[PDB]
């Protein structure tokens, strides 16, 4: 019955990993700093209309754990009616968080709702919550578990991309994320992250190399670091893949989403709720759907979910204006450009988490709020906003601006 | 860098011919060496000449030239930090806390030669030295006590107590309280390393260690265990299992101990030692430097350095003082009556070092006195902290007796004879003629007037009177009342004593409750008259306890005996309307008769507002409730909390008009030391104008909450004229 | 615009924790073995509708980290387009994951998706995620923390529950369990844990004591075990309540909810999907709702819950048939049966987590499925289900017999 709006959309700067500057920040706070700012953009807003604070965290151990979605609630200071829910979808956990809160309010039991995620990978590395797909040996054993990492150089091997290929949209994103923050398009949405005495920590994604060149990438080292220094899953996706005689391995440091922290803030209420609260709508949510691929080539789950949505909408590829796909690895995304035939003025107009970073709880919200920005600044009518999330999931959003 | 940005030099280089440097301290603009911008400047030079030249330098001696090592610091500077001034502080403890993480990754042995006091950032500096060897001589004191001040330690001391010892045992011992040691307990607990006899041991002893240690350790030279590979925390980290478990009771145990009270500083350690532990070293610091940054900033912080800092040192200066006095020597002290008063009286002016007549009404009486200054002397040796053997000696310079003819060569008598006018002109007359003529005639009084008291005596201008606290061994106030007749010389001689025995003395004038009862009676009266309006009484003791006093009011209300405060309302209501005017008395003299009536008038009597058995409080009365209707009304716990606050601060302000006391200095800490005003709020005064409710921050601010609070609990919360609008 | 309606309602037994069954058993297994069951169930249905799965799990840590509700699709032969969430809300996790699993299908972007939890709590403990509220020292003092075994005793403090009264409910859940097991209540909704040779491991709650006695009740001690026995919290609480002078210690180990393991599994789908797929609606959800109180007694939560989803019902306590509150601790049940006058004939009629024990994760879709069952062996025609959530939180639900 409802329409979902998106009323405001915000994230903090992504820090690096290595003496990044959000290491000292612990994860809670990164939500409460924007919770702040929500409320410096809106006093006169009635906090206990909000019914549900929905956040995405792949990690949620040690300073995540504990429903932290809840404990940022308290901590800022939020109604105590305001709920607080952690959910794990992997990497489009914080679309997912979207996704769900715009379903809530379509139901009608659900007034407004905040949604986002958090995840500082600094301090809660990825995996640190164990895991049941990756060490129970009898359920490894039975669907064949392969690090993304690997089923990322899959995906090349069987398209045909090569090393120069993936490197070079690389160099795409490190431009066109540094052609954002010199154009100032990120200026609006970015929220400085802050000490409890009000002095600048971070006012920037620090993980951008805005210098890199072409040869820069070729001197990188093919992804040996975590899960890919071990030996075996070399031959067990070609087991799956039976046609496949050797993998190329082209995925480096320069082509895959770099590691950082931050956080993202999406607030999602019906129509009455808005003009109620003196709030302006600028952009509504058409559809969402989740479907899947391949859990042992794991990162093709885009693709069908993207058509899903399509087809739910009633719209086909030449209705949307602005394509957004998570760079969580180079090819996944030329992947998803060659299954559907799309323009490259469309698809991540403004850099991806190659050049800013992949914080994973948050990524799905803040690719989100970038689309919304764009749609504003080109003027443009519609977006999509999908992710490859592991396992062999996708999950898939059109947006469009009101 | 190691620099903040031309003042004096306050460090002397000196190498040796092994390449030993020694950086003696040696402050011109002061006696003692303090962290201040010619410290930094000073020590920034001295840094940056060690890596210039590490190429010929084996090891590093950090020495003083003073008599003590190095204390607090630029106290002067950290108060005059506005909250738009977060940035200067904040750049200024990463400068400090920099050099002293050169000076610890330098690869060459660091060793500290503690001769004196090492307080504050002081302690600072040892610790970032890898063997700390300190003098035992009486007076060396090494603890943090930023946190008397609302600070903390920023030079890296919480960040490498924590290191050292983990979160629980450095927090607990160190740094939640500022704990001062002594050099035998700090080598047991770990602070020290090693110990030496003389001052003059330490320099020599030092660098022998150092050609120890690059000759028998020669790769851990000069590394801190949590700088090497595999070190482990004592305790754990916030991860660790063991940790992890009795993390949830830290913050909780902390507010048990804090009973709710409004002191961030206590917080903010926990939160810096626990969250510094999850990170390395140079993240833990700078976690570090932003909450010290906010303390200072603060408004708490400011009204405890001005009181336990400006306000003390003025006081221990001679401001309440006549400066234009000498100095009169005492010989023997007279002091009459042997309780539980006149006991301690004795015993603190022989512990410093005089002579003194113990009189009662008997002479078995003037033993019980004298013993109970013996059952402190068991404590004074069963913790060997005394001489047993000067110590039992001293007490051999009392003298308890009952003839009147031992008063024969006493200089100054202090009456603790039982409260009562006439037998105050009687016990005096009896004992002026026999003690000298110049004798000091002081008298511990509760509220009788001095001017009245004085007629009992011939010479009153000798005659002063001197209020202790009980129990007089531990507490540190002595009220000084001046009367009418009461020479300028009798306060000079009765102010250098008090400093003699180690007090903080404050001057009131003769005034109707003088300035201690006077003020405290408001604050137990407050607390009466909500239990009459229907609240609840646990409301009242939390409100009290997270007000930030020691004691809750109705508590205390027990202890000062419930039909001690009837007379006083019959002594008030006498002066009043014997002078015509209409008494309009507290609504707090009903619930007291009310009490008197049902018997329960003190833990003196058995009962009170509480249950008593065998002399052990235990729990409120339960017919309490059922008297008063307790829950007809639920006021904000803020209310319950600003209204006793306000009350004694009104109350005090009216003492500083009406001239019983003089200075501001004297109403701060004569609050605190003596009423148990909250120390957050620097002092009953100090919270006049460092108040900070919802309404603003000043003067200002309280006003227009006294004004609140009048419209809706009584006029008597109306500002007086001396701060009206 | 779509109405949700619930078609299959399944559990395991509850499996102790001192040498219990299911300690042997991995709690992916656990959501297996009942996904196992639909299917022996419905062999017809075409498990491609199936467009999500969401499942409850406090402690996401070692056998329960990384989306378990994914493990279990890929582990029991789901379709890959199936998804698969999980989710934490405290101990309402169950229930939540069945309320977005129906605000899902009422927004029509999804079909039919599976819900529920799953908790093994004999080997993942509680808490062992960690927290930000307990174990962050700057929002455990902000924030009064108190374990909720205090929150408990506070409640019965305040409203003057006696020892006596709390052990006497814990009596009467312990017979209406016996009861219903004897009368065969649970038969069709209760599947047994069995191994991968298909030999018995339990088909029983085991945690219950069907000869509790009054007497062998008052012989406990107080909660002194986990968290409790720290010092602080006690006087920390009054603090807040400072009209209360002495906490009344009354919840023991016998009138608090056991430790169990165990899981749950829901269908939920629109109406032209089970139509599609041959299946019967055996109930509809009404409406739900979030809302919260004094996060420091912790505990009060359902209250208000409840009354918000009867007003968004147009309902009244009257128009309700049964009654179903989470048994986490005796007073809180009668807090909640004293501020709204509830008769002890709709109050969990076949007993309640006191006897059969609490699994986190999954609690709230079994007490669900309860109350599916007995609305209609009782031929009734509605039922609310609601928990208390740590944290102050509260959810609540409104079902309705089709």
């Amino acid at each position: 019955s409802e329409e979902a709006f998106i009323y405001e959309a915000i994230r903090t700067p992504r820090g690096k990993q290595k003496n990044g500057s959000l290491h000292e920040v612990k994860p809670l706070s990164l939500v409460v700093g924007l919770i702040d700012e929500l409320r410096k953009r809106h006093p006169d807003l009635d906090e206990n209309l909000i019914s549900d604070v929905i956040l995405g965290c792949v990690s949620p151990v040690g300073d995540q754990g504990g429903d932290i979605a809840r404990a940022a609630v308290l901590a800022s200071g939020m109604p105590v009616t305001s709920g607080g829910v952690q959910l794990n979808r992997f990497a489009a956990s914080g679309l997912e968080a979207v996704n769900t809160a715009a379903q809530k309010v379509r139901s009608g039991w659900d007034d407004l709702v905040l949604a986002g995620g958090v995840e500082s990978m600094s301090r809660v590395p990825m995996g640190s919550d164990g895991g049941a797909m990756g060490l129970d040996p009898a359920t490894n054993y039975d669907v064949m578990f392969v690090p993304q990492s690997i089923g990322a150089d899959l995906i090349a091997t069987i398209e045909g991309f090569s090393r120069e290929d993936v490197d070079a949209y690389a160099l795409r994103s490190q431009q066109k994320a540094a052609e954002a923050w010199s154009g100032g398009y990120f200026a609006k949405s970015v929220v400085p992250v802050r000490d409890q005495n009000g002095l600048l920590i971070l006012d920037h994604d620090e993980h951008m190399r805005p210098d890199t060149t072409k040869e820069g990438l070729a001197k990188l080292k093919p992804a040996f670091e975590g899960l890919a220094a071990l030996g075996g899953f070399d031959d067990v996706a070609l087991q799956k893949y039976h046609w496949v005689e050797k993998i190329n391995h082209v995925h480096t440091g320069g082509n895959s989403s770099g590691i950082v922290d931050g956080a993202a803030l999406v607030m999602i209420g019906s129509a009455a709720a808005g003009k109620l609260q003196g709030l302006t709508p600028r952009a509504r949510i058409v559809a969402t759907a989740t479907s899947g691929a391949d859990p042992v080539i794991m990162l093709t789950g885009p693709t069908p979910a993207t058509r899903k949505v399509l087809d739910r909408a009633g719209l086909t590829v030449d209705d949307i204006d602005l394509f957004e796909l998570n760079e969580a690895f180079a090819s996944v995304v030329l992947k998803f450009q060659k299954d559907l035939n799309i323009p490259d003025e469309k698809l991540n107009v403004n850099g991806g988490a190659i050049a800013m970073g992949h914080p994973l709880g948050a990524t799905g919200a803040m690719i989100l709020g970038t689309m919304v920005d764009e749609l504003e600044r080109r003027n443009a009518r519609r977006a999509l906003i999908t992710l490859c999330i592991g396992g062999g999931m996708g999950v898939a959003t059109i947006i469009e601006r009101v | 860098s190691h620099h903040h940005h031309m003042p004096d030099n306050t460090i002397q280089w000196d190498k040796d011919a092994d390449g030993i440097v020694t950086l003696t301290m040696d402050d011109p603009s002061g006696s003692t060496n303090v962290m201040n911008e010619a410290y930094i400047e000073s020590m920034g030079k001295a840094v940056d000449r060690l890596v210039a030249e590490k190429d010929s330098i084996t090891g590093v001696v950090v020495a003083s030239a003073k008599k003590t090592f190095f204390a607090g610091g630029d106290v002067k500077t950290m108060i005059q930090a506005r909250p738009e001034d977060a940035g200067d502080v904040f750049n200024t403890v990463e400068t400090i806390k920099r050099q002293l993480r050169t000076l610890e990754t330098l690869g060459k042995p660091v060793v500290a030669a503690i001769n004196g006091a090492a307080l504050g950032g002081g302690l600072e500096i040892a610790l970032a030295c890898h063997h700390r060897i300190a003098a035992d001589v009486k007076g060396s004191q090494l603890g943090l006590p930023e946190v008397t001040l609302g600070l903390l330690p920023g030079g890296g001391g919480v960040t490498r107590t924590v290191r050292m010892f983990g979160i629980q045992n450095a927090f607990v011992s160190v740094l939640a309280q500022g704990t001062r040691f002594k050099p035998a307990k700090a080598k047991e607990i770990g602070l020290v390393d090693e110990l030496v006899a003389t001052v003059e041991e330490l320099v020599p002893a030092a660098k022998a260690w150092i050609k120890e240690e690059l000759k028998a350790n020669p790769d851990g030279a000069g590394v801190q265990p949590w700088d090497k590979k595999g070190y482990k925390m004592p305790g754990g980290t916030p991860s660790s299992p063991g940790l992890a478990a009795i993390l949830p009771s830290f913050p909780s145990n902390l507010r048990k101990q804090l009973k709710g009270a409004p002191m961030p500083a206590p917080r903010a350690i926990l939160a810096a030692a626990v969250e510094g532990a999850q990170v390395d070293f140079d993240t833990a610091s700078r976690i570090e430097s932003r909450y010290f940054a906010s303390l200072v900033t603060g408004q708490v912080a400011k009204n405890m350095m001005q009181a336990f800092f400006f306000d003390l040192q003025a006081i221990n200066a001679g401001g309440s003082r006549p400066e234009g006095i000498g100095k009169t020597p005492i010989k023997r002290i007279g002091v009459l009556g042997a309780g539980m008063m006149g006991a301690g009286i004795a015993y603190v002016s022989a512990k410093a070092g005089y002579e003194v007549v113990l009189k009662d009404v008997s002479l078995e009486a003037a033993a019980k006195g004298k013993g109970y200054s013996e059952k402190l002397e068991a404590k004074a040796l069963e913790r060997g902290r005394t001489t047993q053997e000067r110590s039992d000696a001293l007490l051999a310079r009392i003298t308890p007796t009952a003839d009147a003819a031992d008063f024969k060569g006493v200089d100054f008598v202090i009456e603790a004879v039982f409260e009562n006018q006439e037998l105050k002109h009687k016990v005096f007359g009896e004992i002026e003629d026999i003690v000298e003529p110049n004798a000091i005639l002081g008298s511990n009084t509760s509220t009788l007037p001095i001017t009245g008291l004085a007629t009992g005596v011939k010479r009153q201008e000798d005659f002063i009177g001197i209020a202790f606290f009980s129990p007089v061994d531990k507490m540190p106030l002595v009220e000084i009342i001046k009367g009418e007749k009461t020479s300028d010389e009798a306060l000079a001689r009765v102010f250098d004593y008090t400093l003699a025995i180690g007090k903080t003395p404050i001057v009131v004038n003769d005034s109707r409750g003088f300035f201690t009862s006077r003020v405290i009676g408001t604050f137990v009266n407050e607390a009466l008259a909500m239990l009459g309006e229907g609240v609840e009484p646990a409301s009242i003791e939390q409100a009290g306890s997270q007000a930030g006093y020691p004691a809750p009011p109705l508590q205390l209300s027990d202890e000062l005996n419930l039909e001690l405060m009837h007379k006083i309302a019959v002594a008030t209501r006498k002066g009043v309307e014997d002078a015509g005017g209409t008494y309009q008395p507290h609504p707090a003299e009903a619930v007291v008769e009310k009490m008197i009536e049902l018997g329960r008038s003190g833990r003196l009597k058995g009962a009170g507002f509480y249950e008593y058995a065998d002399g052990k409080r235990s729990g409120l009365w339960p017919g309490l409730r059922e008297t008063f209707k307790s829950g007809s009304s639920q006021p904000p716990l803020q209310d319950m909390i600003d209204r006793m606050l306000f009350a004694e601060a009104l109350e005090t302000q009216k003492c500083l008009d009406e001239g019983v006391l003089t200075s501001t200095a004297d109403a701060n800490i004569g609050s605190i030391m003596g009423i148990g005003f909250p120390p957050w709020t620097g002092g009953s005064a100090q919270f006049i104008v460092g108040y900070s409710g919802p309404a603003g921050t000043g003067k200002a601010a309280f006003v227009a909450r006294a004004r609140e609070l009048a419209a809706a609990y009584g006029d008597r919360f109306l500002p007086p004229e001396s701060l009206l609008s």
